[PDB]
RNA sequence: GGAUUUUUGGAGCAUCGACCUGGUAUUGCAGUACCUCCAGGAACGGUGC
């Protein structure tokens, strides 16, 4: 089926095999699970270390961003096409 | 026989998929490719000792899932 | 405001409404045990809704007893009218009908025809309340149960249906030990089991029906419900018998009894209240039971494909004629037409005739291609 | 005209200058700033220019946003329970408000995290000591109108009001 | 419309309260030059406001909530359901008297 | 099945960068369709200051991550 | 056939692009040449070694084995391949 | 075609997998380890060449350090488990 | 659709970014890894071992 071409263009976040989340608009997928994300936003959550330390997660844009399928996970829809 | 053939005749119905990096997703599976790709709707995600958060849609790939668990009333003499 | 007098019918009224689209609920048949549990779900939200409105109604009453000596005064009375004519002469420039003062709560307390759903309960659903194995109230899930059952025993000799005919004992010998963790899986099998009291049927008192097994729990099964013919008199606490009925009320305030054992009735008291609703859940309930293991064995006497049956329930032409072009008539009311043919095919037509009739203009041949109002006058007064 | 959830959804959100999530809601005049919480978290810094908002309140829990903008503005009040709905603020913009009392910035030191903050174009700046008392109310601000702090103002700051 | 019908209420809770059937608060308002054109049976709102003092009089029952408080309709939903099931009832012998009364006129 | 582009960098000193913070440099004599290498004169530096001569390695394409070139390729 | 993404990145040679390994090295260079199988020839790159110590290298190849993302630029956001 | 697959019923009946056919011949219960130390206890209703199992009844155990680690188990009614996970597969378990 | 680049799995130290003081040169028109230099205090944080 067309599945991941239904959420062509849309404001996903796709989780990452080390932990991290890329947020972007999904312009363009392949066979091989490739994605193009444009204004893309890593966010990578950071170990407190402690035991009154809070864990924070630290967020950084890119852009458009061509992420390889073998360190994609799975991916989620958070936003409609602006 | 293969058996992502007897995985992709599979819709709405309320699996459990144990990815590889301690996660488990358990969901309604929409959509079931030939590489395993699952395409689910209205998933509780657990990570790694954190929080099961909802989301309205998931798409995991099929290298990164680790295991499954089918629901109890699902024959799988006539899905092979 | 007119708490005591406009306040009062208002919550009348609408209790009124309430027992109406009830009776208009109860008159109507079923056709499904779905579309039946949901309107006994609605029924039962718009039985809660009035007896709420029935307690907000109920304790509106502290001042009327004050302000009835000056309600049923009728020596004094139409200046105050008067003052509230006044109050009530406004600004009328709020040209806007509203027949919506009964209309409102009337369409509220209905359904439409593409879904059978009152306006409260429009974001009601079914499926957010029971699984698809359970089939809104007509069977019971208990794989869950019989996983947890397996894994608490830690063995495999124990299938589906030796699960169903050990959960089928109602005050026979236990399985396990009542001193063991199995009956902290026997609190949580019951805490869905009564929910399922709760599913199977929304318009019965749930409050009641507690009160009524917490009154048998504690006038009755902590006095020795069971009595016989050690075996004259049995506790669920102490697991332990008696000789006579003053031994055991001699030991019911016993040291061991009250808190000086590890099943005594301080710590096991919650564990056998658990036991005693599971209890009443199953002996409410047995036809359910007794539905959901008949289900179970047809779905393992069935085949493959038997299962999954059972599991699975012209712009050329318009370009041609000369349509699309715009075309303007003056005369009847400056209308639009899309084309020269059919602006002379409507020129003698009888909308065309309707609007020269206005003018005064005879209906005839030299007012065919006539358009402007001014030169079908000056033809008019040509001739 | 209210805001409400169609505003925030027809508005344009795109990347800022700053790379990062920014809505723009320029040219509302919306009198009171509500409903929010239909973003999903999915933004860091809202623009709030030409509104006649005449109090700072009633904002929803947003932990991804970083950056409030409320230039323009007909702000007289301010709101208290800022801090328990945006954790992660970083930057406020107050610029072109009402605010004439001193006490009118005290709730302003409940956000921890804040380290950037504009209070220019208002009467309250036109008041002696308003820099120092704003230092002493909220030490964790970095930047003050456009103006690094300082040892010595932190000093008369800490001396003064004692 | 509104005016009017706050009008026809605040007339049904005015004369609800009276002692006589024509010695009302109502009745001396129509001689103190006080237009209400709802008074005379000839409107046909009027055979709304009729029943609106009868909803004002069903305010001044004993167990409407005045000194007294209703235990079964408040706090019993089986009563509620017999109640309903009685007006289903009673809703199918109307609609059977109705039939037969067409079946008697055919 | 392409090769790699890896003809700029033949017959040149570089320095791969291979899995587990593993380092060596050398002269690249060859390249496979499978990205495996083959380094002359290559020398392994680990975490400590000494490097060890390997005279002739070859190392395959799935543990090589980086190469740079040291030479103007 | 070719990929979108893939096209997206043979089109974005050229360009100062930014791609990351998978021990956390990112290296941002121009892009000279580009292949199929997400292979990256970077000329002027700077690593960071996963600790912040940006060095800079000359003629630097990553495979596409290694390669977990690829910062693009935004001027190839206006694409025909993206639509 | 049908030679392919007298190939395949070939390779699975006396190649490595024969002790998953046994999974298909007498039902009994194999023990298959995964990658993240789960050993799962439970026969094999169907298999494949790339390893993936259909799995029924399977009792999952593991090693969980909360001081001594605890054996905790959870019992699965009906899996599906990929073969890239998969480490070792006994046939014949000991208990 | 199973053999190295995507999909039937390798599973206290080093470095960088900040925070605050002093003196110092550049007053300059552009689509950016980072940008003047020196001295001082830190009880700040990210990654690997």
């Amino acid at each position: 089926s067309s599945k991941m071409l239904q959420h062509i263009d849309y404001r996903m976040r796709c989780i990452l095999q080390d932990g991290r989340i890329f947020i972007g608009t999904f312009k363009a997928f392949d066979k091989h699970m490739n994605l193009i994300l444009c204004d893309c936003d890593e966010f990578r959550k950071i170990k407190p270390k402690n035991s009154k330390q809070a864990e924070r997660e630290e967020k950084r844009v890119l852009g458009l961003v061509l992420l390889r399928g073998e360190n994609l996970v799975s991916m989620t829809v958070e936003g409609p096409p602006p | 026989m293969k058996l992502v053939r007897f995985l992709m005749k599979l819709s709405h119905e309320t699996v459990t998929i144990e990815l590889k990096n301690g996660t488990q997703v358990h969901g309604t599976i929409t959509g079931v490719d030939v590489s395993m790709n699952t395409h689910l709707k209205a998933v509780k995600m657990t990570l790694k000792n954190r929080e099961p958060v909802q989301l309205e849609t998931l798409s995991i790939r099929g290298n990164n899932i680790r295991y499954f668990i089918l629901p109890d009333s699902l024959p799988l003499d006539t899905l092979l | 405001m007119e708490t005591i007098l406009e306040q009062q019918r208002r919550y009348h009224e609408e209790k009124e409404r309430l027992m109406d689209v009830m009776a208009k609920e109860m008159l109507t048949k079923k056709s499904t045990l779905r579309d039946q549990i949901n309107s006994d779900h609605r029924t039962r939200a718009m039985q809660d809704r009035y007896m709420e409105v029935s307690g907000n109604l109920r304790d509106l009453y502290d001042d009327k007893d004050g302000l009835r000596k000056e309600e049923l005064n009728a020596i004094s009375g139409p200046n105050e009218f008067a003052e509230f004519y006044n109050r009530l002469k406004q600004i009328k420039e709020f040209h806007r009908k509203h027949p919506n003062e009964i209309c409102v709560p009337m369409s509220v307390e209905f359904e439409e025809l593409l879904k059978a759903r009152e306006n409260p309960s429009e974001e009601a659903q079914n499926l957010v309340e029971f699984t698809d194995e359970e089939g809104y109230g007509r069977y019971l899930d208990l794989h869950d149960c019989y996983l947890k059952y397996i894994n608490l025993k830690a063995s495999e000799k124990l299938d589906y249906i030796t699960y169903l005919s050990i959960f089928d004992q109602l005050f026979d010998i236990p399985k396990e030990r009542k001193n063991a963790e199995y009956k902290r899986y026997l609190e949580m099998l019951l805490e869905y089991l009564q929910d399922y009291t709760d599913r199977v049927k929304p318009l019965q008192d749930q409050n009641e029906l507690f009160g009524k097994i917490q009154a048998e729990f504690e006038k009755k099964w902590e006095n020795g419900t069971f009595p016989g013919w050690e075996e004259r008199a049995q506790r669920l606490f102490s697991t332990k018998g008696k000789s006579l009925e003053s031994l055991d009320t001699s030991l019911f305030a016993k040291n061991p009894k009250s808190k000086g054992t590890k099943r005594d009735t301080e710590r096991n008291k919650d564990i056998a209240f658990l036991e005693a609703q599971i209890y009443e859940y199953v002996e409410i309930l047995g036809e359910q039971r007794h539905l959901t293991h008949e289900n179970v064995q047809r779905k393992q006497a069935r085949t493959g494909e038997e299962r999954e049956e059972e599991e699975e329930e012209p712009y050329w032409l318009y370009k041609l004629h000369g349509l699309n072009i715009n075309y303007n008539c003056e005369i009847c009311g400056n209308y639009t037409y899309r084309g020269p043919k059919a602006f002379q095919r409507h020129f003698a037509e009888w909308r065309h005739a309707h609007g020269m009739r206005c003018l005064g203009i005879p209906n005839t041949a030299h007012f065919a291609n006539v358009t402007q109002i001014e030169d079908a006058v000056s033809l008019w007064a040509k001739l | 005209v209210k805001l409400t959830a169609e505003l925030i959804e027809q508005a344009a959100q795109y990347t800022n200058a700053v790379r990062d999530r920014e809505l723009d809601l320029r040219g509302y005049k919306i009198p009171v700033i509500e409903n929010l919480g239909a973003t999903l978290d999915q933004f860091d810094a809202i623009d709030f220019s030409d509104n006649e908002i005449r109090k700072l309140d009633g904002f929803p829990l947003l932990r991804r946003l970083k950056t409030l903008l409320v230039n323009n503005n007909r702000i007289c009040r301010i709101g208290e329970g800022l801090d328990q709905a945006l954790p992660c603020l970083t930057e406020l913009i107050l610029t072109n408000n009402s605010l004439v009392e001193l006490g009118d910035l005290d709730p302003l030191a409940s956000l921890k995290s804040l380290t950037y903050l504009s209070i220019l174009r208002n009467p309250v700046t036109n008041k002696k000591h308003y820099r120092l008392y704003v230092i002493y109310k909220v030490p964790q601000v970095r930047v003050l109108d456009f103006q690094k702090v300082k040892l010595k103002e932190r000093q008369e700051a800490e001396k003064m009001f004692k | 419309s509104a005016f009017d019908l706050d009008v026809v209420k605040l007339t049904a809770q005015f004369v609800a309260r009276n002692g006589r059937q024509f010695l009302t608060q109502l009745m001396q308002k129509e001689q103190r030059n006080y237009q209400f054109d709802f008074l005379r049976p000839q409107h046909s709102l009027f055979n709304y406001f009729t029943k609106l003092v009868e909803q004002y009089t069903k305010i001044l029952i004993p167990p409407k909530g005045l000194f007294s408080k209703l235990k079964k309709e408040a706090e019993n939903p089986r009563e509620v359901l017999d109640q309903v099931c009685y007006r289903v009832e009673w809703a199918k012998f109307q609609e059977r008297e109705r039939k037969k009364e067409e079946e008697e006129k055919e | 099945a392409h090769p790699p582009e890896l003809k700029k960098f033949m017959d040149k000193k570089l320095s791969l960068k291979l899995n587990g913070g593993r380092h060596v440099q050398g002269i690249l004599r060859g390249f496979d369709p499978f990205m495996n290498l083959v380094i002359d004169e290559c020398v392994e530096m680990a975490t400590s200051g000494q490097q060890n001569n390997i005279g002739m390695v070859v190392i395959r394409g799935n543990s090589i991550i980086m190469l740079e070139a040291l030479e103007r390729v | 056939s070719i990929g979108v993404p893939i096209k997206v990145l043979h089109e974005a040679e050229g360009h100062i692009v930014t791609c990351e390994t998978n021990t956390g090295e990112v290296y941002r260079g121009k892009l000279i040449e580009a292949e199929d199988n997400m292979n990256c020839q970077m000329s002027n790159i700077t690593v960071t070694y996963r600790d912040g110590r940006v060095a800079q290298l000359e003629q630097v190849y990553i495979r596409g084995s290694k390669i977990r993302f690829l910062i693009l630029p935004d001027m190839l956001k206006n694409a025909p391949m993206l639509k | 075609p049908e030679e392919l697959q007298k190939r395949e019923e070939e390779e699975f009946n006396t190649g490595p997998l024969s002790v998953l056919t046994q999974s298909v011949k007498n039902n009994t219960q194999v023990l298959i380890n995964c990658r993240n130390n789960k050993k799962l206890l439970g026969r094999v209703k169907a298999f494949d060449r790339h390893c993936n199992m259909v799995l029924e009844n399977v009792k999952e155990m593991w090693t969980e350090v909360p001081s001594k680690p605890v054996n905790k188990d959870r019992y699965i009614s009906k899996m599906f488990l990929r073969g890239d996970s998969v480490i070792v597969v006994l046939r014949n378990p000991l208990i």
